[PDB]
RNA sequence: AAGCUUGAGUCUCGUAGAGGGGGGUAGAAUUCCAGGUGUAGCGGUGAAAUGCGUAGAGAUCUGGAGGAAUACCGGUGGCGAAGGCGGCCCCCUGGACGAAGACUGACGCUCAGGUGCGAAAGCGUGGGGAGCAAACAGGAUUAGAUACCCUGGUAGUCCACGCCGUAAACGAUGUCGACUUGGAGGUUGUGCCCUUGAGGCGUGGCUUCCGGAGCUAACGCGUUAAGUCGACCGCCUGGGGAGUACGGCCGCAAGGUUAAAACUCAAAUGAAUUGACGGGGGCCCGCACAAGCGGUGGAGCAUGUGGUUUAAUUCGAUGCAAC
Protein backbone atom coordinates (compact mmCIF):
# COMPACT_ATOMS: atom_id res chain seq x y z
CA UNK A 1 0.00 0.00 0.00
CA UNK A 2 2.39 2.57 -1.31
CA UNK A 3 1.19 6.14 -0.13
CA UNK A 4 1.37 9.46 -0.68
CA UNK A 5 0.88 12.85 1.25
CA UNK A 6 -1.54 15.53 -0.46
CA UNK A 7 -1.29 19.09 0.25
CA UNK A 8 -3.61 20.83 2.02
CA UNK A 9 -3.71 17.19 4.28
CA UNK A 10 -2.66 16.50 8.17
CA UNK A 11 -0.13 13.89 8.77
CA UNK A 12 -2.78 12.50 10.97
CA UNK A 13 -5.19 12.12 8.81
CA UNK A 14 -2.62 10.77 5.95
CA UNK A 15 -1.61 7.92 9.14
CA UNK A 16 -5.43 6.98 9.21
CA UNK A 17 -5.90 6.57 5.65
CA UNK A 18 -2.63 4.18 5.31
CA UNK A 19 -3.89 2.10 7.85
CA UNK A 20 -7.17 1.51 6.21
CA UNK A 21 -5.40 0.75 3.24
CA UNK A 22 -2.99 -1.60 5.53
CA UNK A 23 -6.50 -3.38 6.46
CA UNK A 24 -8.49 -3.57 3.23
CA UNK A 25 -5.30 -5.27 1.91
CA UNK A 26 -5.20 -7.59 4.65
CA UNK A 27 -1.46 -8.02 4.71
CA UNK A 28 -0.87 -8.33 8.30
CA UNK A 29 -3.98 -11.05 8.36
CA UNK A 30 -1.68 -12.47 5.41
CA UNK A 31 1.47 -12.51 7.53
CA UNK A 32 0.05 -14.42 10.30
CA UNK A 33 -0.97 -17.34 8.54
CA UNK A 34 2.16 -17.13 6.67
CA UNK A 35 4.05 -16.98 9.76
CA UNK A 36 4.41 -20.58 10.62
CA UNK A 37 3.24 -23.35 7.98
CA UNK A 38 0.04 -24.88 7.85
CA UNK A 39 -0.62 -28.37 7.30
CA UNK A 40 -3.53 -28.07 3.99
CA UNK A 41 -5.71 -30.86 6.23
CA UNK A 42 -6.00 -28.09 8.55
CA UNK A 43 -6.51 -24.58 6.83
CA UNK A 44 -9.19 -27.41 5.57
CA UNK A 45 -10.43 -27.59 8.85
CA UNK A 46 -10.05 -24.21 9.64
CA UNK A 47 -12.26 -23.78 6.42
CA UNK A 48 -14.79 -25.85 7.16
CA UNK A 49 -15.57 -24.10 10.92
CA UNK A 50 -15.43 -21.05 9.30
CA UNK A 51 -18.42 -22.06 7.54
CA UNK A 52 -20.11 -23.81 9.87
CA UNK A 53 -19.73 -20.31 12.14
CA UNK A 54 -21.31 -18.58 9.29
CA UNK A 55 -24.19 -20.70 9.57
CA UNK A 56 -26.44 -19.15 12.75
CA UNK B 1 -25.06 -7.03 -8.55
CA UNK B 2 -23.41 -8.41 -11.35
CA UNK B 3 -22.49 -5.97 -14.49
CA UNK B 4 -21.71 -8.79 -16.79
CA UNK B 5 -24.62 -10.63 -16.73
CA UNK B 6 -26.27 -7.16 -17.62
CA UNK B 7 -24.28 -6.52 -20.10
CA UNK B 8 -24.86 -10.16 -21.86
CA UNK B 9 -21.25 -10.98 -23.08
CA UNK B 10 -19.97 -13.93 -24.37
CA UNK B 11 -16.04 -13.58 -23.36
CA UNK B 12 -14.29 -10.88 -20.59
CA UNK B 13 -11.30 -9.97 -22.37
CA UNK B 14 -7.94 -8.69 -20.88
CA UNK B 15 -7.84 -6.05 -23.51
CA UNK B 16 -10.37 -3.71 -21.93
CA UNK B 17 -8.29 -1.89 -18.92
CA UNK B 18 -10.70 0.42 -17.89
CA UNK B 19 -13.15 -2.87 -16.57
CA UNK B 20 -10.95 -5.02 -14.96
CA UNK B 21 -8.89 -1.98 -12.70
CA UNK B 22 -12.15 -1.47 -11.25
CA UNK B 23 -12.24 -5.39 -9.71
CA UNK B 24 -8.77 -5.30 -8.54
CA UNK B 25 -7.48 -2.96 -5.65
CA UNK B 26 -4.63 -0.20 -5.76
CA UNK B 27 -2.03 -2.56 -4.31
CA UNK B 28 -2.52 -5.27 -7.10
CA UNK B 29 -4.40 -7.85 -5.65
CA UNK B 30 -8.08 -9.06 -6.44
CA UNK B 31 -11.46 -8.08 -4.94
CA UNK B 32 -13.48 -11.56 -4.48
CA UNK B 33 -17.22 -12.43 -6.06
CA UNK B 34 -19.06 -12.19 -2.75
CA UNK B 35 -18.28 -8.37 -2.14
CA UNK B 36 -18.65 -7.43 -6.25
CA UNK B 37 -21.60 -9.54 -6.55
CA UNK B 38 -20.33 -11.54 -9.29
CA UNK B 39 -21.56 -15.28 -11.26
CA UNK B 40 -18.87 -17.76 -10.41
CA UNK B 41 -17.46 -18.61 -13.93
CA UNK B 42 -17.55 -14.92 -14.82
CA UNK B 43 -15.66 -14.32 -11.98
CA UNK B 44 -13.39 -16.70 -13.33
CA UNK B 45 -13.10 -15.33 -16.48
CA UNK B 46 -12.03 -11.92 -14.77
CA UNK B 47 -9.39 -13.94 -12.64
CA UNK B 48 -7.76 -15.32 -15.63
CA UNK B 49 -7.76 -12.19 -17.78
CA UNK B 50 -6.27 -10.21 -14.93
CA UNK B 51 -3.85 -12.95 -14.68
CA UNK B 52 -2.64 -12.54 -18.41
CA UNK B 53 -2.28 -9.17 -17.93
CA UNK B 54 -0.01 -9.50 -14.99
CA UNK B 55 2.11 -11.84 -17.38
CA UNK B 56 2.07 -9.41 -20.39
CA UNK B 57 2.65 -6.33 -17.83
CA UNK B 58 -0.48 -4.48 -18.39
CA UNK B 59 -1.79 -4.33 -14.78
CA UNK B 60 0.56 -4.89 -11.98
CA UNK B 61 1.29 -8.08 -9.73
CA UNK B 62 2.67 -5.65 -6.88
CA UNK B 63 2.27 -1.81 -7.11
CA UNK B 64 5.68 -1.50 -5.12
CA UNK B 65 7.36 -3.25 -8.39
CA UNK C 1 -31.14 -53.05 -12.17
CA UNK C 2 -34.40 -53.11 -12.79
CA UNK C 3 -34.69 -56.79 -11.46
CA UNK C 4 -38.06 -57.23 -9.80
CA UNK C 5 -40.70 -55.06 -11.07
CA UNK C 6 -43.72 -57.11 -8.91
CA UNK C 7 -41.32 -56.10 -5.49
CA UNK C 8 -41.07 -52.54 -6.96
CA UNK C 9 -44.40 -52.45 -7.29
CA UNK C 10 -45.25 -53.64 -3.99
CA UNK C 11 -42.91 -51.36 -2.93
CA UNK C 12 -44.87 -48.09 -4.54
CA UNK C 13 -47.71 -49.35 -3.22
CA UNK C 14 -46.41 -49.09 0.20
CA UNK C 15 -45.05 -45.53 0.22
CA UNK C 16 -48.99 -44.66 -1.18
CA UNK C 17 -50.42 -46.27 1.95
CA UNK C 18 -47.54 -44.38 3.65
CA UNK C 19 -47.63 -40.85 2.41
CA UNK C 20 -51.30 -41.13 1.72
CA UNK C 21 -51.40 -41.39 -1.87
CA UNK C 22 -54.93 -41.22 -3.70
CA UNK C 23 -53.19 -42.80 -6.82
CA UNK C 24 -50.20 -44.50 -7.73
CA UNK C 25 -48.55 -44.88 -11.45
CA UNK C 26 -46.23 -47.06 -12.03
CA UNK C 27 -44.82 -49.47 -15.10
CA UNK C 28 -46.52 -52.11 -15.84
CA UNK C 29 -46.92 -55.91 -17.20
CA UNK C 30 -49.68 -58.69 -17.67
CA UNK C 31 -48.91 -60.32 -14.72
CA UNK C 32 -48.54 -57.25 -12.61
CA UNK C 33 -51.87 -56.66 -13.92
CA UNK C 34 -53.16 -59.72 -13.00
CA UNK C 35 -52.04 -59.04 -9.77
CA UNK C 36 -54.05 -56.10 -9.50
CA UNK C 37 -56.93 -57.42 -10.53
CA UNK C 38 -56.77 -60.42 -7.95
CA UNK C 39 -55.96 -57.25 -5.05
CA UNK C 40 -59.38 -55.57 -6.16
CA UNK C 41 -61.15 -58.74 -5.91
CA UNK C 42 -60.13 -59.09 -2.22
CA UNK C 43 -61.05 -55.56 -1.38
CA UNK C 44 -57.52 -53.67 -0.70
CA UNK C 45 -57.83 -51.27 -3.66
CA UNK C 46 -60.60 -49.05 -5.50
CA UNK C 47 -59.81 -49.35 -8.95
CA UNK C 48 -56.52 -50.20 -11.45
CA UNK C 49 -56.18 -48.72 -14.86
CA UNK C 50 -53.56 -49.72 -17.24
CA UNK C 51 -52.66 -46.45 -19.51
CA UNK C 52 -49.80 -46.68 -22.32
CA UNK C 53 -48.34 -48.53 -25.78
CA UNK C 54 -45.12 -48.13 -26.20
CA UNK C 55 -44.35 -47.14 -22.37
CA UNK C 56 -47.52 -49.00 -20.65
CA UNK C 57 -48.38 -47.18 -17.10
CA UNK C 58 -50.37 -48.98 -13.91
CA UNK C 59 -52.07 -46.27 -12.24
CA UNK C 60 -53.80 -47.62 -8.48
CA UNK C 61 -56.55 -45.87 -6.23
CA UNK C 62 -55.84 -46.96 -2.98
CA UNK C 63 -58.50 -46.87 0.31
CA UNK C 64 -57.69 -44.90 3.62
CA UNK C 65 -60.59 -46.68 5.68
CA UNK C 66 -61.45 -44.44 8.78
CA UNK C 67 -58.24 -42.55 8.62
CA UNK C 68 -56.00 -45.46 8.49
CA UNK C 69 -54.50 -47.33 5.46
CA UNK C 70 -55.81 -51.03 4.42
CA UNK C 71 -52.79 -52.16 3.39
CA UNK C 72 -50.97 -52.62 6.57
CA UNK C 73 -48.37 -54.78 5.82
CA UNK C 74 -47.37 -56.47 2.01
CA UNK C 75 -44.05 -58.16 1.74
CA UNK C 76 -42.62 -60.41 -1.16
CA UNK C 77 -42.17 -64.51 0.68
CA UNK C 78 -40.71 -65.41 -3.09
CA UNK C 79 -38.25 -63.41 -4.28
CA UNK C 80 -35.35 -62.93 -7.22
CA UNK C 81 -32.75 -64.34 -4.94
CA UNK C 82 -34.75 -66.83 -3.48
CA UNK C 83 -37.61 -67.95 -4.93
CA UNK C 84 -40.26 -70.06 -2.33
CA UNK C 85 -42.26 -72.88 -3.94
CA UNK C 86 -45.54 -73.93 -2.06
CA UNK C 87 -47.59 -77.19 -2.32
CA UNK C 88 -51.35 -77.84 -1.89
CA UNK C 89 -51.62 -78.64 1.59
CA UNK C 90 -47.95 -76.60 2.09
CA UNK C 91 -49.74 -73.51 1.32
CA UNK C 92 -49.81 -70.53 4.30
CA UNK C 93 -52.44 -68.83 5.78
CA UNK C 94 -51.65 -65.12 6.43
CA UNK C 95 -52.77 -63.62 9.82
CA UNK C 96 -55.25 -66.77 10.51
CA UNK C 97 -57.30 -66.38 7.53
CA UNK C 98 -57.69 -62.05 7.97
CA UNK C 99 -55.08 -61.37 5.27
CA UNK C 100 -53.89 -62.81 2.45
CA UNK C 101 -51.08 -64.44 0.26
CA UNK C 102 -50.41 -64.39 -3.32
CA UNK C 103 -49.58 -66.74 -5.42
CA UNK C 104 -48.45 -67.98 -8.69
CA UNK C 105 -51.22 -70.87 -9.33
CA UNK C 106 -50.93 -72.68 -12.70
CA UNK C 107 -54.39 -72.02 -13.06
CA UNK C 108 -54.00 -68.47 -13.21
CA UNK C 109 -52.43 -66.18 -10.41
CA UNK C 110 -54.52 -65.81 -7.42
CA UNK C 111 -55.15 -65.79 -3.66
CA UNK C 112 -53.70 -68.59 -1.81
CA UNK C 113 -57.16 -69.55 -0.39
CA UNK C 114 -58.60 -69.72 -4.04
CA UNK C 115 -55.18 -71.89 -4.80
CA UNK C 116 -56.59 -74.66 -1.85
CA UNK C 117 -59.83 -74.34 -2.84
CA UNK C 118 -59.18 -75.19 -6.48
CA UNK C 119 -56.46 -78.30 -5.45
CA UNK C 120 -53.47 -76.29 -6.82
CA UNK C 121 -49.93 -75.25 -5.46
CA UNK C 122 -47.24 -73.23 -6.66
CA UNK C 123 -44.88 -69.86 -6.22
CA UNK C 124 -46.30 -68.09 -3.06
CA UNK C 125 -45.48 -64.39 -4.44
CA UNK C 126 -46.21 -61.73 -1.95
CA UNK C 127 -47.89 -61.60 1.97
CA UNK C 128 -50.92 -58.69 1.82
CA UNK C 129 -52.11 -57.49 5.02
C1' A D 1 -38.63 -68.92 -31.89
C1' A D 2 -39.84 -64.11 -32.81
C1' G D 3 -40.30 -58.59 -31.19
C1' C D 4 -40.65 -53.62 -28.20
C1' U D 5 -38.25 -48.84 -25.56
C1' U D 6 -38.38 -46.54 -20.82
C1' G D 7 -33.23 -49.81 -18.82
C1' A D 8 -28.23 -49.61 -21.18
C1' G D 9 -25.80 -47.45 -25.31
C1' U D 10 -23.84 -44.52 -29.73
C1' C D 11 -24.51 -40.33 -33.02
C1' U D 12 -25.84 -33.56 -33.69
C1' C D 13 -24.84 -28.92 -30.89
C1' G D 14 -22.92 -27.45 -26.93
C1' U D 15 -21.37 -26.84 -21.15
C1' A D 16 -17.98 -25.65 -17.48
C1' G D 17 -14.35 -27.83 -15.17
C1' A D 18 -7.22 -27.67 -9.73
C1' G D 19 -9.90 -34.35 -14.87
C1' G D 20 -5.16 -36.33 -16.25
C1' G D 21 -0.13 -36.70 -18.93
C1' G D 22 3.75 -33.98 -21.58
C1' G D 23 6.09 -29.53 -23.01
C1' G D 24 7.00 -24.56 -22.34
C1' U D 25 7.03 -20.12 -19.54
C1' A D 26 5.25 -15.44 -15.16
C1' G D 27 5.50 -13.16 -10.75
C1' A D 28 6.67 -12.55 -5.59
C1' A D 29 9.44 -14.32 -1.71
C1' U D 30 13.37 -17.01 0.67
C1' U D 31 18.47 -18.63 0.22
C1' C D 32 23.09 -17.85 -1.69
C1' C D 33 26.97 -15.52 -4.72
C1' A D 34 29.19 -10.37 -6.14
C1' G D 35 29.47 -5.34 -5.37
C1' G D 36 27.86 -0.27 -3.36
C1' U D 37 26.09 2.65 1.00
C1' G D 38 26.30 2.06 6.06
C1' U D 39 27.91 1.03 12.12
C1' A D 40 26.86 -1.64 16.69
C1' G D 41 24.73 -4.73 17.53
C1' C D 42 21.44 -8.59 14.90
C1' G D 43 18.64 -12.86 15.66
C1' G D 44 15.48 -15.26 19.11
C1' U D 45 11.77 -16.00 23.75
C1' G D 46 7.43 -16.20 28.40
C1' A D 47 12.40 -14.61 29.79
C1' A D 48 16.99 -15.99 28.22
C1' A D 49 21.15 -18.44 26.10
C1' U D 50 23.45 -21.25 21.73
C1' G D 51 23.93 -18.61 17.11
C1' C D 52 25.41 -14.79 13.93
C1' G D 53 28.27 -9.67 14.03
C1' U D 54 33.79 -4.86 14.46
C1' A D 55 36.72 -9.79 9.44
C1' G D 56 31.30 -4.57 8.79
C1' A D 57 26.48 -8.89 10.23
C1' G D 58 21.58 -7.52 10.62
C1' A D 59 20.36 -3.36 7.94
C1' U D 60 19.66 -2.17 3.69
C1' C D 61 20.22 -0.46 -2.70
C1' U D 62 21.85 -2.76 -7.30
C1' G D 63 23.35 -6.88 -10.09
C1' G D 64 22.71 -11.65 -10.60
C1' A D 65 22.40 -17.48 -9.63
C1' G D 66 19.27 -20.77 -8.64
C1' G D 67 15.65 -24.53 -6.36
C1' A D 68 10.94 -25.24 -5.16
C1' A D 69 5.92 -23.86 -4.44
C1' U D 70 2.02 -20.90 -6.79
C1' A D 71 -0.23 -15.35 -2.47
C1' C D 72 -4.52 -12.35 -4.18
C1' C D 73 -8.94 -15.12 -7.33
C1' G D 74 -10.92 -18.97 -3.74
C1' G D 75 -16.36 -19.70 -2.04
C1' U D 76 -19.58 -26.65 2.77
C1' G D 77 -16.29 -23.43 -5.45
C1' G D 78 -15.45 -27.30 -9.17
C1' C D 79 -13.59 -32.09 -11.39
C1' G D 80 -12.31 -36.92 -10.76
C1' A D 81 -13.83 -44.42 -9.76
C1' A D 82 -11.30 -43.35 -5.81
C1' G D 83 -5.99 -41.75 -4.19
C1' G D 84 -6.17 -36.63 -5.50
C1' C D 85 -5.81 -32.20 -8.24
C1' G D 86 -5.23 -24.73 -7.77
C1' G D 87 0.23 -19.32 -11.53
C1' C D 88 -0.26 -19.14 -16.84
C1' C D 89 -0.10 -20.90 -21.88
C1' C D 90 0.21 -24.65 -25.79
C1' C D 91 0.04 -30.04 -27.46
C1' C D 92 -2.02 -35.01 -26.58
C1' U D 93 -6.12 -36.90 -24.27
C1' G D 94 -9.96 -39.11 -20.70
C1' G D 95 -14.42 -38.49 -18.74
C1' A D 96 -18.87 -36.05 -16.97
C1' C D 97 -23.30 -33.26 -17.80
C1' G D 98 -26.88 -31.35 -20.57
C1' A D 99 -30.28 -29.85 -24.83
C1' A D 100 -33.27 -30.86 -28.80
C1' G D 101 -33.67 -34.81 -31.74
C1' A D 102 -31.76 -39.84 -34.62
C1' C D 103 -30.66 -44.90 -34.17
C1' U D 104 -29.05 -49.93 -31.73
C1' G D 105 -32.59 -53.16 -29.36
C1' A D 106 -31.45 -55.89 -22.86
C1' C D 107 -26.32 -54.92 -25.19
C1' G D 108 -28.32 -54.69 -18.05
C1' C D 109 -26.22 -55.26 -12.39
C1' U D 110 -22.62 -57.21 -9.20
C1' C D 111 -18.31 -59.58 -8.85
C1' A D 112 -15.26 -64.92 -6.04
C1' G D 113 -10.74 -65.48 -8.00
C1' G D 114 -8.06 -61.94 -11.73
C1' U D 115 -6.46 -57.07 -13.42
C1' G D 116 -5.44 -51.84 -13.08
C1' C D 117 -5.28 -47.17 -10.18
C1' G D 118 -3.92 -46.11 -5.38
C1' A D 119 -2.08 -39.71 -0.27
C1' A D 120 2.02 -40.08 2.70
C1' A D 121 6.28 -41.89 4.21
C1' G D 122 9.86 -45.40 2.53
C1' C D 123 12.89 -48.21 -1.10
C1' G D 124 15.71 -48.44 -5.87
C1' U D 125 19.54 -46.27 -9.77
C1' G D 126 20.12 -41.50 -11.94
C1' G D 127 19.40 -36.45 -11.37
C1' G D 128 18.17 -31.77 -8.52
C1' G D 129 18.79 -29.44 -4.06
C1' A D 130 16.00 -22.69 -2.27
C1' G D 131 13.29 -23.33 1.68
C1' C D 132 11.46 -26.62 5.02
C1' A D 133 12.82 -30.53 7.92
C1' A D 134 13.00 -36.33 10.60
C1' A D 135 17.60 -37.95 12.38
C1' C D 136 21.58 -35.30 14.35
C1' A D 137 24.38 -31.00 17.36
C1' G D 138 24.37 -27.07 20.60
C1' G D 139 21.49 -23.90 23.71
C1' A D 140 17.77 -23.51 26.91
C1' U D 141 13.76 -25.59 29.87
C1' U D 142 13.77 -28.96 33.29
C1' A D 143 14.11 -33.03 39.48
C1' G D 144 15.51 -35.36 34.84
C1' A D 145 13.98 -33.46 29.11
C1' U D 146 16.49 -38.65 24.48
C1' A D 147 10.76 -33.81 24.27
C1' C D 148 7.38 -29.38 23.72
C1' C D 149 10.78 -23.86 22.81
C1' C D 150 15.17 -21.41 20.14
C1' U D 151 19.67 -21.52 16.83
C1' G D 152 21.41 -24.52 13.51
C1' G D 153 21.35 -28.80 10.49
C1' U D 154 21.69 -34.69 6.99
C1' A D 155 18.05 -38.10 4.83
C1' G D 156 13.89 -36.77 2.85
C1' U D 157 10.66 -33.37 0.66
C1' C D 158 11.53 -31.90 -6.31
C1' C D 159 11.96 -34.49 -11.18
C1' A D 160 13.19 -39.12 -14.23
C1' C D 161 11.64 -44.47 -14.98
C1' G D 162 10.64 -48.45 -11.40
C1' C D 163 9.21 -51.02 -6.57
C1' C D 164 6.25 -50.53 -2.21
C1' G D 165 0.74 -51.10 -1.81
C1' U D 166 -0.35 -49.34 3.30
C1' A D 167 -3.69 -44.13 5.84
C1' A D 168 -8.96 -42.05 10.67
C1' A D 169 -7.77 -44.42 1.84
C1' C D 170 -13.33 -41.57 6.68
C1' G D 171 -19.76 -39.69 4.05
C1' A D 172 -16.05 -44.24 9.98
C1' U D 173 -22.36 -45.31 5.49
C1' G D 174 -20.12 -51.55 -0.42
C1' U D 175 -21.89 -51.18 -5.64
C1' C D 176 -26.02 -50.61 -8.71
C1' G D 177 -31.30 -50.04 -9.59
C1' A D 178 -36.35 -48.50 -7.90
C1' C D 179 -39.87 -45.66 -4.83
C1' U D 180 -41.48 -41.63 -0.48
C1' U D 181 -44.57 -35.03 2.77
C1' G D 182 -40.46 -30.51 2.18
C1' G D 183 -37.84 -25.99 2.65
C1' A D 184 -33.75 -22.61 2.49
C1' G D 185 -30.44 -22.04 -0.64
C1' G D 186 -26.01 -22.42 -3.53
C1' U D 187 -23.82 -24.55 -8.15
C1' U D 188 -24.15 -25.85 -13.20
C1' G D 189 -26.71 -25.61 -17.56
C1' U D 190 -30.92 -25.30 -20.77
C1' G D 191 -36.22 -24.35 -23.39
C1' C D 192 -40.59 -21.38 -23.92
C1' C D 193 -43.81 -17.08 -23.01
C1' C D 194 -44.32 -10.11 -25.85
C1' U D 195 -36.68 -10.67 -22.27
C1' U D 196 -41.88 -4.95 -23.26
C1' G D 197 -35.41 -4.40 -18.48
C1' A D 198 -31.14 -7.13 -14.56
C1' G D 199 -35.39 -10.47 -15.42
C1' G D 200 -40.62 -14.04 -15.92
C1' C D 201 -42.75 -19.00 -16.61
C1' G D 202 -41.72 -23.01 -14.95
C1' U D 203 -38.55 -26.98 -15.46
C1' G D 204 -34.29 -30.63 -16.00
C1' G D 205 -29.32 -32.40 -14.36
C1' C D 206 -25.35 -31.31 -9.60
C1' U D 207 -23.81 -30.47 -4.90
C1' U D 208 -24.74 -27.97 1.09
C1' C D 209 -27.42 -27.08 5.39
C1' C D 210 -32.16 -27.42 8.50
C1' G D 211 -35.77 -30.77 8.95
C1' G D 212 -41.40 -33.76 8.06
C1' A D 213 -42.80 -39.23 7.38
C1' G D 214 -40.06 -42.76 8.67
C1' C D 215 -36.13 -44.99 11.12
C1' U D 216 -32.71 -46.22 14.88
C1' A D 217 -29.96 -47.94 21.12
C1' A D 218 -30.32 -42.96 20.84
C1' C D 219 -27.27 -39.48 18.67
C1' G D 220 -28.77 -38.55 14.67
C1' C D 221 -29.65 -39.86 8.98
C1' G D 222 -32.86 -37.96 6.43
C1' U D 223 -35.48 -37.61 -2.40
C1' U D 224 -27.21 -37.66 -2.31
C1' A D 225 -31.21 -42.11 3.83
C1' A D 226 -28.92 -44.67 8.18
C1' G D 227 -36.53 -44.54 5.01
C1' U D 228 -39.67 -47.84 2.29
C1' C D 229 -37.87 -52.59 -1.43
C1' G D 230 -34.73 -55.43 -4.90
C1' A D 231 -30.16 -57.40 -6.63
C1' C D 232 -25.59 -58.56 -5.75
C1' C D 233 -21.32 -59.02 -3.17
C1' G D 234 -17.86 -58.10 0.95
C1' C D 235 -17.28 -58.82 6.15
C1' C D 236 -18.54 -59.58 11.61
C1' U D 237 -19.94 -63.43 15.81
C1' G D 238 -17.10 -60.97 23.64
C1' G D 239 -12.38 -58.45 24.88
C1' G D 240 -7.37 -59.57 25.16
C1' G D 241 -3.98 -62.70 23.23
C1' A D 242 -3.74 -60.51 17.90
C1' G D 243 -4.74 -58.41 12.77
C1' U D 244 -0.06 -60.99 16.15
C1' A D 245 2.38 -66.11 15.66
C1' C D 246 3.58 -70.05 12.09
C1' G D 247 3.19 -71.22 7.18
C1' G D 248 2.18 -69.70 2.34
C1' C D 249 1.85 -65.78 -1.58
C1' C D 250 3.95 -60.92 -2.66
C1' G D 251 8.16 -57.57 -1.51
C1' C D 252 15.20 -55.43 -3.19
C1' A D 253 14.21 -54.36 1.97
C1' A D 254 10.93 -52.22 5.15
C1' G D 255 7.10 -55.14 5.45
C1' G D 256 2.20 -56.17 3.16
C1' U D 257 -1.34 -59.75 2.58
C1' U D 258 -4.07 -64.01 4.09
C1' A D 259 -4.72 -65.69 9.38
C1' A D 260 -4.70 -68.90 14.04
C1' A D 261 -4.27 -71.60 18.59
C1' A D 262 -3.26 -72.25 23.71
C1' C D 263 -3.92 -69.48 27.80
C1' U D 264 -6.72 -65.49 30.01
C1' C D 265 -10.68 -62.15 31.57
C1' A D 266 -16.27 -61.29 32.90
C1' A D 267 -16.79 -58.08 30.95
C1' A D 268 -15.86 -55.27 25.90
C1' U D 269 -17.86 -51.72 24.29
C1' G D 270 -22.02 -47.68 21.87
C1' A D 271 -25.14 -43.99 22.56
C1' A D 272 -27.16 -41.00 25.70
C1' U D 273 -28.28 -39.11 31.34
C1' U D 274 -27.32 -37.10 36.41
C1' G D 275 -22.99 -35.69 38.48
C1' A D 276 -18.38 -34.31 39.58
C1' C D 277 -13.95 -32.54 37.33
C1' G D 278 -11.05 -29.60 33.35
C1' G D 279 -3.88 -26.28 33.70
C1' G D 280 -12.15 -25.36 28.60
C1' G D 281 -15.74 -21.02 27.70
C1' G D 282 -18.87 -17.55 29.59
C1' C D 283 -20.88 -15.07 33.48
C1' C D 284 -20.90 -13.10 39.02
C1' C D 285 -19.14 -13.18 44.26
C1' G D 286 -15.86 -13.15 49.03
C1' C D 287 -10.48 -8.79 52.83
C1' A D 288 -9.50 -14.03 47.23
C1' C D 289 -5.84 -10.86 44.90
C1' A D 290 -4.47 -6.00 44.19
C1' A D 291 -3.98 -1.41 47.23
C1' G D 292 -2.98 -0.78 52.05
C1' C D 293 -2.54 -1.75 58.17
C1' G D 294 -0.33 -4.81 61.66
C1' G D 295 1.48 -9.51 62.81
C1' U D 296 3.53 -14.66 63.17
C1' G D 297 7.54 -16.94 61.65
C1' G D 298 13.80 -14.62 64.49
C1' A D 299 13.99 -13.70 70.98
C1' G D 300 12.44 -14.45 75.73
C1' C D 301 8.09 -15.67 78.36
C1' A D 302 2.57 -18.40 78.68
C1' U D 303 0.32 -22.38 76.80
C1' G D 304 -1.04 -26.79 73.70
C1' U D 305 0.55 -30.60 70.84
C1' G D 306 3.72 -33.88 68.93
C1' G D 307 8.49 -36.49 69.42
C1' U D 308 11.74 -38.61 72.73
C1' U D 309 11.67 -39.92 77.80
C1' U D 310 9.49 -41.62 82.52
C1' A D 311 7.53 -46.64 87.07
C1' A D 312 3.38 -43.29 85.08
C1' U D 313 4.01 -38.86 81.57
C1' U D 314 -5.25 -40.29 81.95
C1' C D 315 -7.56 -40.22 77.55
C1' G D 316 -9.70 -37.97 73.34
C1' A D 317 -9.16 -34.14 69.33
C1' U D 318 -5.21 -34.75 63.59
C1' G D 319 -5.48 -30.35 56.98
C1' C D 320 -8.99 -26.02 56.94
C1' A D 321 -13.20 -27.98 60.27
C1' A D 322 -6.74 -30.84 65.94
C1' C D 323 -2.94 -28.06 68.36
MG1 LIG E 1 -35.04 -53.90 -33.75
MG1 LIG F 1 6.02 -40.25 -2.10
MG1 LIG G 1 14.63 -41.27 -3.33
MG1 LIG H 1 13.65 -27.71 15.15
MG1 LIG I 1 18.86 -31.02 22.54
MG1 LIG J 1 -6.51 -51.21 5.58
MG1 LIG K 1 -8.68 -38.66 2.60
MG1 LIG L 1 -13.40 -48.71 6.84
MG1 LIG M 1 -30.12 -33.00 9.26
MG1 LIG N 1 1.20 -59.08 10.14
MG1 LIG O 1 9.28 -17.18 67.72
Amino acid sequence: PVIKVRENEPFDVALRRFKRSCEKAGVLAEVRRREFYEKPTTERKRAKASAVKRHA
Amino acid sequence: FCRFTEEGVQEIDYKDIATLKNYITESGKIVPSRITGTRAKYQRQLARAIKRARYLSLLPYTDRH
Amino acid sequence: SMQDPIADMLTRIRNGQAANKAAVTMPSSKLKVAIANVLKEEGFIEDFKVEGDTKPELELTLKYFQGKAVVESIQRVSRPGLRIYKRKDELPKVMAGLGIAVVSTSKGVMTDRAARQAGLGGEIICYVA
